[PDB]
């Protein structure tokens, strides 16, 4: 399941990557592939699943956005988006690269300059925030050693 | 490979509801539903017409073994994403021919009183729509009168003479034979001449 | 002799373009973009996506540039948009334990395991109007603190683990689902939760205030609120496992209310839930509190609140609903009233004192 | 023909399916309010939405569509809705009854008579007629199974006891078939006596509470009434002020800031070929 | 050991100045403007004037902007500052029959004096989102008619010199105040409507709405429908005479209802009236609903829905009282929590299972 | 002179109901010169708005709107005074000098002639224009 | 020493004056819960408006004012609300019980005894003790009036009747000089006895419920029980963890995920008194 | 004179004078002293005039006993707090007599409702000496043991003191003025003569 987590985590980063970065970085890397679509961007609804009480029975909690696509490459490599919005261009790009990242000549490639930097980014940006957030933390006690009796 | 389906389905499934409207609300009018062309052995057209134009998810189909095979089932599943059941108990549309048993028919879900709408209707093929037993069809959907002679089965004819069931329980039927389509509501009073 | 003309049509589109003129108001301004209302106005978004349904910021500031700023025709203009898009998945149940904090606060212990977290808020503003967002402004340069989320446990874990409250078990039922089924009355819990998340904040609002004056009681402590960022998934029958497709931000509001004594158990407190799109949690805590309130059949209570009175309650809970047949009264309703004047002429006739 | 990118008539396939369903058990079910999993629109709900998707899970690029409120065409609604449909399915219109094969209505049944494979769709704000008595569906849904309808008959004698005459003037109910009491939409009770042994079909659509019913042709359709206390309908002193007619449902319209008015047929196209003779 | 430290007023600083950098947005898109959001939000900004207290659109525009959009939270910051003002004068009694008009409608007949006028209205759109508000538009170019405003009575005059209603008269009774006075139950109908026009516009439609499907039913029609601008004017000590000091843009809605039958006099109509700042006008017609409603007790009618329960309405109504204890639960309340727990665990200790 | 209280009235209105940036170019395109003290600086608070039942019965109140108050003393003792909807103190202060010129000979007819009628009739023409506009949107039932 | 612009204390004098004759009324009929005209304040309703009133029409320049809230001067709205009167009088404050004259408090009464001359303020959100009985004020104002309180007497017995105990643990009610029955808000049993006979005298606001009511100095404030079953109070098995004392309200701090737990002084200026001496 | 002057620091001087009348009426019998004002408006003395122009405004009728009614007294409350004067005892929320008050007036004075026994008259008594009359003992809410007072009382005035005609929570709270002192005895207060 390595592999399948390995693929899991490329498609997370792309689904959670800004389209405008994405697209730049994906530019600047200047790979040349041919690839079909197989389904056209799509853009509908993916219906959200909650839980009473956080952790009992399901209930319905609204929808979101979702859009989805698909590509082939020439060696029959299928390669999927499913991605939070409307970016129609954005899934398209994610689901090029879930192909290109499933052959042997682009997955280490990518994955050291595509993959891991636009993780690395949002992982920063996750702890830059939490930074924020947590300055507004109530203090109330605090452990010392000493006293008095 | 599977069966095909209507070949404009946003058209032609509005062209055999409306056919369907009319056999349903005017009982014993019979009325085709052409727009189909070949129907899914041993399905006929008017019965496939009917599944592809009100059949989907949300609507369990039972299909008497006589009428039941891999490829209408894989075809339905397809086209309509049906679920096929395997008891007329569990049926929103049941589909049987001439052999239908008593057993069966007296399975079928006929609604509740307050909830008529919640039973089956039986799509019944029919080896033709005259030659059998004359009947005099009144009640609503018919001016005065109406004559017909399916060929019918007796526990069939029974069911529609006797109304075993109190109004507003019981099912709807659809008497289908070739392109030809004939409905009898619950509500229609039936009488052998 | 008077003849009929035709005149509806270019009345309709007359007062559509006047009230589009209206809407672009004076032109020596800016057009505002979609983008600053989603940015700058983004607690009027967090509502119009929870009752509106989906949760797009974007779109639910479109509705609001669309509507002139109307939360109600906003709402309004989501929710029909919904229609008009396909279902294409259904997500994996949400996580909350999964949350990334931005706020998280318990009203029932003075410190708890990951402590007070403030975030966002106004909580603690003194209301009075500030005159320099009358002009261009510099916002805060935010200090920081350490970058570390620590371990923050539900509250109602920590109560449900010292056997004072029940936690929440999941039997595999399948939620009800209100977009494609009419209500019938009674509704399982998941149709009044989904029913609830899209009702009036106002009305809702309204309702959990009256149980807090003693209509339909249920004893009420916010045990948690928390808001931050929760990982969405999919299951795509295409690959077979998960994938994740995003985040929502979202807040989540866990009530305890008044304890109960089982015959075959220790007695325990009870609770709601509340469940909603971003910031804004008032939603989110009538949520709860009127979800405590109609658990009244599971727990054998008898209403003393219109609170209490599901079908009440829930019939008249959506706006979308209730502001189209209020609003509706605008048609033209002359043939009715004829009929009401024809007879009311008649009884007058036939008193003439 | 439909150019809007939108699908044939809006409403998604699933939708017309859900509701064609609905609709051949109202047929089958004369006069019971089935319930159905109606949809938001881009009309409010209040605005037509039940009768909206009734016309688009019933109509066709054939149908030759007119919309009616309050019995004009030009009524601000009805253009709005009829346009609606121009957009989304590019179907022929009319103005004229004898000539549509699909007629939305809201409040009036033309004076010209329907005739066979016509359909009238009655947009419903309140389909339970019992609803003023009982405002619970949870108990109205419980006297319909049981044919429990005694205190409608209580609320019209109480009318007669306190004001000398039946007040209910418009969404008379009537009794469908010789079995259930139903809401006929907000006609006026002039309306009532077409809807008895009609040749077309009567659908009825109550979008915001979510309930689908239906009339066969040649159906029964008896106003609730008594023996000393037999059913009237709206009368006025006056004939049309434009076409003469005694024979129409009037409209009352103001004229002076003071005093003046003039009556005028409702339904407007009934008026004009009145008119034109 | 532990010892207690200091952290109050340093975590409330650093969570409004996240507030504050939220409520400003991504820097790269300007700060909205007061004078933007007054003109093209203009609707937001009626309901905030009107249940706000003050028909003041940049004050109110200001207190959107400052709450992020949040009404509810705009609306309390507007009706907050009302108590720093003078109160300098009483105005005359407006005279809504000297409206230059924006818009006039009737339900009851197909043309009235005056005409149907429908004015800027989103009334008949089809709601469908609108992409091109994505990007910089246009607005139309208005179309023109006759500039003259036509004789526009009263169509409850016009039903009143019929003997069809009765005309609402003056016996001159001073109004009640409820910013001075307390409500005590049951009230004038001065003071029901004074409270209904600061009332939560959700919660009475929802109310309104219930009437309409049978709940306390009041067989409503509108009557009428107005919108435009009424002069203001006061009469100064210093002058002795009446100065005209502006005009004011407001809605105000007439209903007809239920005819009854009085002893000697001929049957009549009832009616409801609803009057709030600006276009919107769904929160009018909701007022002269309830309004209605509550003449239960002149009228002699039994109260059978909750619309009618004058103190479970009024009690209920203002949103700066709803909220403001809803979100209050957000406070500590870790002593009364405490309370309870020691209860709990003491009958939890008393059972042996 | 001695202006009747009709003629003070609708200066003050006029005044009252003019766009503060036009009135207050209007006055610099005249040049003030008048010499006076403003005895109250402008205050803005509220106006307590009446409304009535049914528009024609009992009153009740209808929320508040600002307005903004200032009075002026000019060189003779002359008084001018404004109540002005709205916050806009400049404005205010600008109408009460107004208001005491008004009332002097050496300024009324001058200032009738080329503030307050140019005013009325920019007000009265932009209410025009507004009906005009509105009217487009009138629904037409019946002819002759 | 106010130097905002506003008013000193932020309310106006006809404001001040307004609940000045409200809390001598209040004062002269013990325990009954007098009307008064509130305002908007820049807290919301149910954070302490009440209070907040009350505080600024009794203090003056030369007052040592305290804000507490659970016990604690340092609670997120203490400090709000301390803050709020600093920059609108500008007078002097302390944590010190002792030193204040003045005190202003949500749901405790401090350990240390109060002395002459000194003014406790509640914060109330529920003025009404039948409330939860009645839930309108058109009965219970009538009830208050003939002093019907029976049914508190029944709602106490069923309380023993189905766990055992009262289960009323906080705003437990109290007999106010033999008389009204008055809601103390909602400090703990424990501090109820405290009332009785205290040389301080006791105002209490309900803001949003526009209520203002008081008790004396040494006045009989005596919690409603039974001849049979006796008031008692909040037990802990614990000193508090950071100056020992055994005969202080404890509050219940949850250190960690697992089930570890810490018990301290909710009036955090006496645990201070304690642990420096 | 036409007008006197009222407070010298309306806001503070308000202040003072409540904080004062609060000790007296929660520990009823306790005498204190009101001169944050230099005069009382004659006959009108200090104690009296600084209770009114802390409490009084257009929203409380005050009614004055002929021996204090007087032009300059009227016009000078009149422009400083704005209250109503009216002519007769049974419509003031504030009255204000001398030691000539009658049974009459005294019996006219609103006492409140059992509902809402707030809604009546507060008594300012201007007595020519706090302690040269017949001694009372206090006690009851305000007082931990007893208190011993002796103001010149009416008799009229003991008798509503001493009986309590009208059932708590009815009744007249009184205020006792003479120089710039006061003595507050409310409806509560239990008295005793000796
Ligand atoms: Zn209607
Ligand atoms: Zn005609
Ligand atoms: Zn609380
Ligand atoms: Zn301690």
């Amino acid at each position: 399941h390595a592999d399948t987590a390995t693929r899991q985590h490329w498609m997370s980063v792309l689904a959670h990557s800004q389209p405008a970065e994405l697209a730049a970085r994906l530019n600047a890397l200047n790979i040349t592939a041919d690839y079909e679509v197989i389904r056209a961007a799509e853009t509908g609804l993916v219906q959200i699943q909650a839980r009473m009480g956080g952790t009992g029975e399901r209930f319905f909690a609204g929808d979101a956005t979702l859009t989805r696509a698909a590509v082939r490459l020439t060696d029959g490599t299928l390669g999927y988006s499913w991605v939070q919005g409307r970016d129609k261009q954005h899934a398209e790009r994610c689901a090029l690269i879930d192909a290109l990242m499933q052959q042997s000549r682009h997955f280490q490639n990518l994955s050291e300059t595509l993959i891991a930097p636009l993780d690395a980014d949002r992982m920063a940006r996750i702890a830059a925030r939490q930074a924020e957030v947590n300055a507004s933390r109530v203090d109330f006690f605090t452990m010392v050693r000493g006293d008095n009796a | 490979t599977l069966e095909t389906a209507f070949m404009l389905p946003v058209q032609d499934a509005q062209h055999s509801f409306r056919r369907l409207l009319k056999a349903m609300s005017e009982p014993g009018v019979i009325v085709a539903l052409h727009q189909l062309k070949r129907g899914w052995q041993p399905l006929n057209i008017a019965t496939t017409s009917v599944l592809l134009t009100l059949a989907d998810n949300d609507t369990p189909v039972w299909l008497s073994t006589p009428l039941n095979n891999d490829i209408v089932n894989q075809s339905l599943r397809f086209h309509t994403n049906a679920p096929l059941v395997s008891q007329p108990e569990q049926a929103t549309f049941a589909v049987t021919d001439e052999a239908i048993s008593s057993e069966q028919l007296n399975a079928l879900s006929t609604g509740t009183a307050v909830a008529p709408e919640a039973g089956a209707t039986l799509i019944l093929q029919v080896a033709s729509l005259s030659g059998g037993r004359m009947l005099r069809l009144t009640g609503a959907g018919i001016a005065e009168e109406r004559m017909i002679a399916p060929r019918l089965p007796e526990c069939i004819l029974h069911e529609l003479t006797e109304r075993p069931h109190p109004f507003p329980l019981g099912i709807d039927l659809i008497l289908t034979c070739g392109e030809r389509l004939l409905a009898i509501p619950r509500t229609t009073h039936v009488e052998v001449c | 002799m008077y003849v009929a003309v035709k005149g509806g049509e270019k009345a309709i589109d007359a007062a559509h373009a006047l009230q589009e003129s209206r809407r672009r108001g004076d032109t020596d301004l800016p057009e505002l973009s979609v983008a600053q209302i989603e940015q700058q106005l983004n607690l009027a978004v967090d509502r119009v996506m929870t009752e509106g349904g989906i949760a797009d910021r974007e779109l639910a500031a479109l509705a609001l540039k669309q509507a002139s700023g109307d939360n109600v025709e906003a709402i309004f203009l989501l929710r029909a948009y919904r229609t008009t898009l396909a279902k294409l998945a259904v997500s994996e149940p949400l996580d909350t334990t999964g949350m990334r904090l931005e706020r998280r606060i318990s009203a029932v212990y003075k410190d708890i395991p990951g402590g007070q977290l403030l975030g966002p808020t106004y909580d603690y503003t003194h209301r009075l109007l500030d005159f320099t967002l009358l002009a261009n402004g510099e916002a805060p340069t935010l200090t920081t603190a350490d970058s570390e989320q620590q371990p923050s446990p539900h509250v109602f874990s920590l109560l449900a683990r010292q056997g004072l409250a029940k936690f929440e078990e999941d039997s595999g039922a399948q939620p009800d689902d209100i977009t494609r089924t009419p209500p019938v009355y009674p509704c399982s819990r998941s149709s009044r939760l989904q029913q609830l998340m899209r009702g009036d904040e106002g009305y809702l609002l309204a309702l959990a205030y009256s149980t807090q004056r003693g209509y339909g009681r249920n004893h009420p402590f916010a045990g948690e609120i928390r808001s931050g960022y929760i990982d969405v998934s999919i299951v795509p029958e295409e690959l077979g496992f998960a994938v994740n497709v995003g985040e929502l931000l979202m807040t989540e509001c866990e009530m305890v209310n008044g304890f109960i004594d089982p015959p075959g158990e220790p007695p325990h407190f009870t609770r709601g839930y509340g469940l909603v799109f971003g910031m804004s949690e008032r939603k989110a805590m009538a949520m709860a509190l009127v979800d405590r309130a109609l658990q009244a059949p599971e727990y054998g209570e008898h209403a003393t609140g219109p609170a209490q009175d599901e079908e009440f309650v829930l019939a008249h809970a959506d706006n979308v609903e209730v502001a189209g047949f209020v609003s509706h009264l605008k048609l033209p309703h002359y043939v009715d009233f004829q009929a009401e004047l024809e007879l009311l002429k008649r009884l007058q006739q036939e008193q003439n004192h | 023909a439909n150019l809007s990118g939108y699908n044939f008539a809006y409403l998604d396939e699933q939708t017309k399916r859900m509701i064609r369903r609905a609709i051949l058990k109202a047929v089958a079910i004369p006069g019971y309010q089935v319930p159905f999993g109606g949809r938001e629109m881009p009309m409010p709900y209040g605005w037509g939405t039940g009768g909206i998707q009734l016309t688009a899970s019933v109509i066709g690029e054939s149908d030759v569509l007119k919309v009616i409120d309050q019995g004009a065409d030009d009524t601000t609604n009805a253009v709005s809705i009829r346009n609606f449909f121009k957009r989304v399915t590019g179907v022929n219109t009319t103005e004229r009854t004898d000539d549509a094969t699909v007629i939305q209505t809201r409040h009036r049944i033309p004076e010209t008579p329907l005739t066979e494979d016509q359909i009238i769709i009655f947009q419903v704000p309140i389909p339970e007629p019992l609803r003023f008595i009982e405002p619970r569906e949870t108990e109205t849904r419980t006297m319909h199974a049981l044919e429990e309808y005694g205190v409608m008959q209580v609320k019209l004698y109480e009318d007669i006891a306190r004001f000398g005459h039946i007040a209910t003037t418009y969404a008379y109910p009537v009794k469908v078939n010789g079995r259930y009491v139903m809401d006929p939409s907000p006609i006026p009770k002039f309306d009532n006596p077409k809807m008895d042994m009609m040749p077309a079909l009567q659908l009825f659509g109550a979008g915001r509470e979510k309930r689908i019913y239906a009339v066969p042709p040649f159906t029964r359709v008896e106003s609730l009434d008594f023996d000393d206390h037999p059913f009237t309908v709206q009368q006025w002193d006056e004939p049309c002020a434009i076409c003469g007619s005694t024979h129409s449902y009037l409209d009352e319209v103001v004229l002076d800031d003071a005093g003046n008015r003039m009556f005028v047929c409702s339904d407007t196209d009934y008026c004009r070929q009145q008119s034109e003779a």
